[PDB]
RNA sequence: UGGUAGGAGU
DNA sequence: CTCTGAATCTCTTCCACTCCTACCAAGGAC
DNA sequence: GTCCGAAGAGATTCAGAG
């Protein structure tokens, strides 16, 4: 039940990419088996990736560098 | 009171609004994207644009995405600009989509 | 996949390629029978199969067959949704002009073989024949003649004379005609004609003709030869579900055309006579005329009932067209409408929604949770469940929407706030609960009211509308950056009873431990709410940065101020809640929370806030009563004196005194003293009316009457409406506008009689009928300035560019309008700002003016600035984000990729509806006087008259801005010299304004210039005098000899010889105007200054704005001097009035005309500067861009607009009009052509003349030079480079023919265009996909 | 059904 | 008598969302 | 079984004038 963004927006000054980041560290949640760092408690994905970006452990950045490990692993698995 | 998810739709694909007669979709009108794209929201407005109102194949595909879990969005094409492009056509003036 | 949209005007063979058959039979589907006809307008064999993946015949119905056709039936067997995209055509048998490119103001066909439009008609109608390949006849082919001319000619030559009938003529002349070859024998001839008339319309026909041979398209397709026709299903018959079928009055208009075709085609068959075959022909070409556009040329056909029938071109233009009712118009799945009410126990964030309307709204994700549980199996179970609404999707749902935003707006949507996004609460009944002060920035009223709710369905939607649209985020307004949320109407009332003192109150004296104590004691009714006591009070202030340190002290405040420090957050102090607290102290303390403390803490306030005032207001239990409003006592005293002067007055007239005018203004003045003085006795009587005895002795202290403290706290009502209540009504006007002489005596309180009450409903019909249109006015203006505006988005960062506008206060003749601190507040500088002290800089060159900037600029005090703004930018096709400077809603610089255009359009929009349609200078405070362009000759008197026609009177006070500033006339006299302070009240000029004096420079003889014995003068008795004086009679009073030399006077000396003026060779000379009084004859000796001759001596509302931004011309327009220099005037009143100008370093000829009614103002024989007025008047804003620059015309709109809107009391950024007036003024004409190539005629936009010029200079190649241009809004918006953002907009048909000759090509990258097409904006969050599409091409 | 008006609400 | 100015005519547009209630529309002839 | 106001801008012309 998060009210405020100002606190998210401190971390991508845009806030207009803010919602680009969001929107694709929820898709990632929500479509794959991706499971959430910070702890959930009955929250839809849209304010759980919301409250991640907040504590500035996710960026667009770590999402590019996390997506290159996977397809490492993913290319690690083929041979 | 009035409220709608899903019924109808016209030649154009769109719903038809007999209001509470034939179960009608609130009209976004003009003034209101305005509104929408002054915020900056581009998403809002590309899905109201397409797939709630003229991507037929976009309904169907977000229809069927949302009671599956996903809310993925394929924006497709609206009706209303074949359509369009179809009249235009019969005027004898060559309109074309040219890659 | 697509990037472009490209317009061609098609071929035949082209519509050929489109159609996948032929119609030939009118006959649509049969009535009888369900299947369609073999040829109709609905033909299975030519459009798509009727039924899906099944064949009309049987033997080929199954689905298994793919791609096959029945050899009988001749259909394929592909989905009946090809039907829509299937095209067929009908084979004209005559040509037939196509009427778009016809009866048109460009008229292309006119334009193309040069001959006139009335022409056209007479040969496309029959009448007149106009030959081709005429080889030796005498008469040109161009020319066209009459059917017995026809004859004529035809007995004098037999072969030689070929003269066709109908479009077949026009389309043999149109293939005959070779494009290149008369290209250049217009261009001969326009290097011929050196005559700038006759180069109008002929660079139109040299530019259509360049535009058909650069374009892929011959002139003879214009001329119609194969008619395409809309797929069926586009227009269906569509049955009635009773007796018959609906026609779409297209299909009637199409069978009409075949039935002429073919009967045309029969009547060829049986070769009837020529006038049969000839009318037959005259038939089908209206046919197609009706068809493609009804109405265009005679009258529209009409199917029944006097309603002409809606043709193609009709149901694309207009606001019944596709473009504005279906393609940015769409209607949206997912949507409710039902009444709004007020819901006090709501959050900000927070908004009730029913809860049948949630459940029909969220009905696929109840599907897809109830799948994911388990309890339903398939979609139908999960359908039947939530039919049955049973308990378990009460609590599905519950999941659902717990932090699922929805969209809310109103009817009219004229904010950017006009919708918001809430997160939902479920509710029971059918309305949807709002939040109190949500309302104030809907405009929502809770009397019936409705609002429409949507709901965002994909996870991008869901984010977006939680990081812009939610109602927490909007708290500062995009137009200005006051608040937008505010307590309104009853927590203000709360506020204010609950934060007010009573003289003797219980509990009074008391002394208290903190504001605990102060509510356990009003709790328990030991204390009043407004007893005075002493209350220890813990105040933080953040002296530290980001700390707070703790201050405690006793303050002498009331019970109900203590009681409301609780909730006050910890940063802000105690001075703001010790006092009064009206709506404006309640707005300024949510500003200082806002300023200090960030967003959550003033969300959290403004809740609070909410709730006490809403609890404290309901305590109060304030009431309003028949005794509440109290009459003063001295009313009906007031009332005798008032009416026994008027009677004196009227008394005054019988006797014939006083005329019937000036007893009229007498009359209203005395009974607007009336009025003033009653007023102020009720006033007077109300505010102080309670009188409180404390501890003995009496006092007075501020009423608790509750219409006051309605009135004082600025809850609602005002001065005027209390004036209503308790007081004189005043004067009604009359419809007309004068005013009625009686006012109305009598109060609301007490009654109003039947002639008063029809003079009260006057005006009262007059202000509804004037809201009524201001409506639809201010609509239609919000939408013009919105389509002007749409392309600008925040695109680069900095452009490093040194051009800006001057930021000065504006000062009117008296106190400051508008304050310099408020103008220049989050704009940055173009140039470093200078200090005060010499050599040294206040500010630095690219430093944004922030709030502190701004106060430091305040202690300096410098009064000019320079600020770069939006007409300055450099950048193309876009603004940088410095340029423009703060967001205005957030304390940020703008963001990329806002979309600045559609806000700065819809914030000068919308106050709209508030816009209504229908001597001598002295100064008040002391201050330094400044004199700018000022010729001053003293008298002996010491008085100093002032030569220029235009000359500033300033005012400067100790730091130095001028505090007022007098326009002063030409030949005013001055007080006191130039740079020494004046004491206030003291008249600093004076002059007489019916007669204007004639400087001098030395006393002496006079004898008037180009001297012509008595027609030049002749003196004119005036009683005062006793003796005549000589007056320069008017050139057509006097004969022509004197009225060809030329009226002035020359100075002579003593001895004779003419006075030269000092410092210049030239003889002296001074202006003499028609019928002008001379004060002292020629031969008779003047003083030093003496005078030479006397010379005799509009909308505030939303059509002044309209006009503004329209850029019209006014009626009466000023002319300027357009080249700097000295004034001659070559020949006087020849046809008309010439003038002559010379600048200094080279004499250049000039030719000016001055109409005789216009008076002229400027002396003959002064030096005038480029740009001054020669005739005082309204201003053309063309005349000021080519004159002065962009930066004048841009000051000039901006100030103009600015004034109109301050009158009503809104408050609107200049920023926004800065906007509109740089996408007002983007194309630019070629002064000269140079290496680039542009024609000179040529009109081009401003940023491609720019790229051109840079890519010039880049090379050796010497670049373009220009002059810029000033458009309308219709006319920029009309006019800009893409097709399809002009065709949406207005006159659909124009532009779309336009694009059609010229072969325009749109690339989209506009707003609106893309809001069209489908794809994403791009601005806002699509910015980044836009680029990543830019750069991947 | 669909196109027209007709009245009304904000 | 060409040729800048003034007369005429002529086209285009006049807010935005609902609630509804009606009127309306191709055959007998071959 | 089947068929015939008002407001403005703009284009065109037209009368004056040298
Ligand atoms: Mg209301």
């Amino acid at each position: 039940a998060r009210v405020t963004v100002q606190d998210a927006v401190e971390k991508i000054g845009n806030r207009f990419d803010l919602v680009l980041v969001a929107a694709r560290r929820a898709r990632q949640m929500q479509v794959g088996g991706k499971d959430p760092l910070v702890p959930e408690e009955n929250d839809k994905t849209t304010v759980i990736a919301l409250r991640e970006i907040e504590e500035g452990l996710i960026n667009n950045q770590i999402l590019d560098v996390r997506e290159r490990q996977e397809q490492q692993e993913q290319e690690a698995a083929e041979l | 009171m009035h409220a709608r998810s899903t019924g109808s739709y016209s030649l154009v694909t769109q719903q038809p609004l007999g209001g509470k007669a034939q179960f009608g979709g609130q009209r976004f009108g003009e003034m209101e994207v305005w509104a929408l794209e002054a915020y900056g929201a581009a998403y809002t407005l590309q899905e109201m644009l397409t797939v709630k109102s003229d991507d037929v194949n976009g309904r169907t595909k977000m229809y069927k995405n949302i009671v599956d879990g996903n809310h993925q969005m394929e924006p497709g094409m609206p009706e209303s600009f074949n359509v369009l492009l179809k009249e235009i056509r019969s005027l004898g003036i060559n309109i074309e989509l040219e890659d | 996949e697509f990037d472009a949209i490209k317009i061609a005007l098609a071929s035949p063979d082209m519509i050929r390629s489109w159609s996948f058959g032929e119609v030939k039979k009118p006959e649509t589907i049969n009535y009888r029978t369900f299947k369609p006809e073999r040829d109709g307008l609905f033909c299975a064999r030519i459009f798509g199969p009727v039924k899906d993946y099944e064949c009309l015949c049987g033997k080929y119905k199954r689905l298994k067959h793919r791609g096959v056709i029945c050899e009988k039936c001749g259909v394929e067997v592909t989905q009946t949704k090809v039907r829509r995209e299937r095209m067929g055509h009908i084979e004209l048998a005559s040509p037939t002009a196509h009427i778009w490119f016809l009866k048109s103001l460009p008229s292309r066909i006119g334009l193309l073989l040069d001959m006139p439009l009335r022409d056209i008609e007479r040969v496309l109608y029959f009448e007149s024949y106009v030959v081709i390949e005429g080889g030796m006849t005498n008469l040109e082919r161009q020319q066209i003649l009459t059917e017995e001319q026809y004859l004529d000619a035809l007995e004098e030559f037999g072969d030689e004379f070929d003269a066709k009938m109908g479009a077949e003529a026009i389309q043999a002349l149109l293939k005959s005609m070779d494009l290149e070859q008369e290209c250049e024998q217009l261009r001969e001839e326009l290097n011929e004609t050196n005559s700038e008339t006759k180069r109008k319309k002929l660079t139109k026909r040299i530019k259509l003709l360049e535009a058909f041979v650069q374009s892929g398209n011959k002139p003879e397709w214009m001329i119609l030869t194969v008619l395409p026709v809309l797929p069926p299903d586009l227009r269906p018959l569509v049955p009635l579900d009773g007796g018959r079928f609906a026609t779409s009055d297209l299909n009637d208009l199409y069978r009409r055309v075949i039935n002429r075709n073919n009967r045309l085609k029969r009547l060829l068959d049986l070769a009837a006579p020529d006038i049969i075959v000839r009318n037959e022909k005259r038939m089908l070409q209206e046919a197609v005329d009706a068809l493609l556009d009804n109405g265009r040329r005679g009258r529209a056909i009409t199917g029944s009932n006097k309603r002409p029938l809606k043709s193609l071109a009709d149901m694309i233009k207009g606001k019944q067209g596709r473009f504005r009712q279906n393609l940015l118009g769409k209607r949206v799945d997912y949507s409710g409408r039902s009444v709004i009410t007020v819901g006090p126990y709501l959050r900000l964030h927070q908004c009730g929604l029913p809860k049948k309307m949630a459940l029909e709204l969220f009905k696929p994700f109840i599907y897809g949770k109830l799948e994911l549980r388990g309890l339903a199996t398939t979609i139908k179970a999960a359908k039947k469940m939530v039919e049955r609404e049973e308990a378990v999707v009460w609590d599905i749902l519950d999941e659902v929407i717990r932090e699922h935003p929805v969209l809310l707006n109103r009817a009219p949507t004229l904010h950017r706030l006009g919708i918001q996004a809430f997160e939902p609460v479920l509710i029971e009944g059918k309305a949807i609960q709002l939040h109190p002060l949500v309302c104030a920035a809907y405009n929502a009223d809770f009397d019936g009211d409705q609002m429409a709710v949507h709901v965002p369905l994909t996870l991008e939607a869901q984010l977006e509308a939680r990081a812009l649209m939610m109602s927490t985020n909007n708290i500062l307004s995009p137009a200005n950056g006051e608040p937008i949320i505010v307590p309104s109407q009853d927590v203000v009332l709360g506020l204010y009873y609950m934060t007010r003192d009573c003289v003797n109150a219980k509990g009074e004296g008391m002394v208290l431990t903190g504001p605990k104590e102060a509510e356990r004691l009003y709790r328990s009714g030991l204390a009043s709410l407004h007893a005075r006591v002493k209350v220890r009070i813990t105040e933080y202030e953040k002296d530290a940065n980001g700390e707070l340190v703790a201050k405690t002290s006793l303050k002498d405040t009331t019970v109900g101020r203590a009681i409301l420090w609780m909730i006050v957050p910890k940063g802000l102090p105690y001075s703001i809640v010790n006092q009064a607290l009206g709506k404006k102290a309640i707005s300024k303390m949510l500003n200082t929370c806002y300023r200090i403390l960030g967003l959550k803490p003033t969300v959290i306030f403004a809740d609070q806030i909410m709730y006490t005032g809403f609890a404290y207001a309901a305590r109060s239990g304030a009431s309003v009563g028949i005794d509440d409003m109290v009459i003063p006592e001295k009313k009906h005293e007031i009332i005798s004196e008032a009416e026994a002067e008027v009677a004196e007055i009227q008394e005054q007239f019988q006797s014939g005194l006083v005329t019937a005018g000036e007893r009229y203004n007498k009359v209203i003045d005395i009974w607007a003293a009336a009025n003033d003085r009653v007023s102020k006795a009720m006033m007077d009587n109300l505010q102080t009316e309670t009188v409180i005895n404390r501890d003995g002795q009496e006092e007075k202290q501020v009423s608790f009457n509750s219409i006051y403290m309605m009135a004082d706290s600025g809850a609602r009502g005002s001065a005027a409406q209390i004036r209503q209540l308790a007081g004189m009504r005043g004067l009604m006007a009359k419809p007309d506008g004068s005013i009625i002489e009686t006012p109305i005596t009598a109060n609301f309180r007490e009654g109003l009689n039947v002639l008063q009450y029809f003079i009260s409903t006057h005006g009262a019909r007059k202000g509804l009928a004037d809201t009524a249109l201001k409506t639809a006015n201010s609509g239609y203006l919000t939408r013009r300035l919105v389509d002007v505006a749409q392309d600008l988005v925040v695109t680069e960062d900095d452009c490093g560019t040194h051009e800006g506008i001057m930021m000065t206060p504006v000062i009117e003749g008296g106190d400051v309008k508008e304050p310099l601190r408020d103008r220049v507040l989050g704009r940055v500088t173009a140039e470093d700002v200078l200090k005060p002290g010499t050599a040294d800089i206040l500010v630095p060159r690219n430093t944004l003016l922030h709030e502190q900037w701004c106060d430091l600029l305040e202690e300096n005090s410098v009064d000019a600035v320079k600020v770069r703004s939006v007409v300055s930018c450099d950048t193309d096709f876009g603004v940088c984000a410095h340029c423009y400077g703060r967001d205005l809603a957030r304390g940020h610089i703008i963001n990329k990729g806002e979309a600045i255009g559609v806000i700065a359009a819809q914030s000068i929009g919308e106050p709209g509806t508030q816009l209504t349609m229908r001597s001598s200078i002295q100064v008040k405070n002391k201050g330094s006087i400044k004199l700018s362009n000022v010729k001053s000759v003293v008298n002996s008197s010491g008085k100093l008259v002032i030569t220029s026609r235009n000359t500033e009177l300033k005012l400067i006070d100790e730091f130095g801005r001028t505090k007022e500033s007098y326009k002063v006339p030409y030949g005013a006299v001055l007080a006191k010299g130039d740079g020494e302070q004046v004491a206030g009240g003291e008249t600093v000029a004076n002059w007489d304004p019916h007669t204007m004096p004639v400087i001098t420079e030395v006393s002496g003889f006079v004898r008037f210039t180009d001297m012509i014995d008595g027609q030049t003068i002749t003196r004119q008795t005036d009683e005062l005098t006793g003796l005549s004086s000589l007056v320069v009679l008017d050139s057509a009073e006097r004969t022509a000899g004197g009225k060809d030399l030329r009226p002035a006077l020359k100075i002579v000396d003593a001895q004779g010889n003419d006075v030269l003026i000092p410092g210049t060779d030239m003889p002296a000379q001074y202006f003499l105007p028609g019928k002008a009084i001379v004060q002292l004859e020629d031969g008779v000796q003047i003083s030093s200054g003496d005078t030479l001759a006397r010379i005799p001596q509009i909308t505030g509302g939303l059509p002044r704005v309209a006009d503004l931004f329209e850029a019209r011309r006014p009626k009466e327009p000023a002319i300027l001097a357009e080249i700097s220099g000295i004034v001659s005037f070559g020949k006087e009143t020849k046809g008309k009035r010439r003038l002559v100008i010379t600048p200094v370093d080279g004499s250049d000829p000039y030719e000016e005309m001055i109409p005789k009614w216009r008076q002229l103002n400027v002396f003959e024989g002064e030096r005038v500067e480029r740009g001054d007025v020669i005739s005082d008047g309204p201003e053309a804003p063309h005349d000021i861009l080519r004159l002065r620059g962009v930066h004048a015309v841009t000051r000039y709109i901006v100030n103009e607009v600015q004034d109109v809107y301050r009158l009503q009391g809104v408050k609107i950024n200049d920023k926004h009009i800065e906007v509109i007036v740089r996408q007002m003024l983007r194309k630019a004409t070629i002064v000269n052509a140079g290496s680039s190539d542009f024609l000179e005629g040529e009109q081009v936009e401003y940023s491609r003349v720019k790229i051109a010029n840079r890519e010039l200079e880049a090379n050796g190649k010497v670049g373009a030079t220009y002059s810029r241009d000033l458009l309308g809004i219709t006319k920029a918006s009309l006019a800009t480079e893409s097709f399809i953002s002009a065709a949406s907009f207005q006159e659909t048909t124009r532009v779309l023919t336009e694009a059609a000759v010229a072969g325009k090509r749109d690339e989209l990258r506009g707003l609106k265009e893309n809001v069209i097409v489908g794809r994403l904006i791009p601005a806002g969050t699509g910015y980044a996909y836009h680029q990543d599409r830019m750069r991947r091409r």
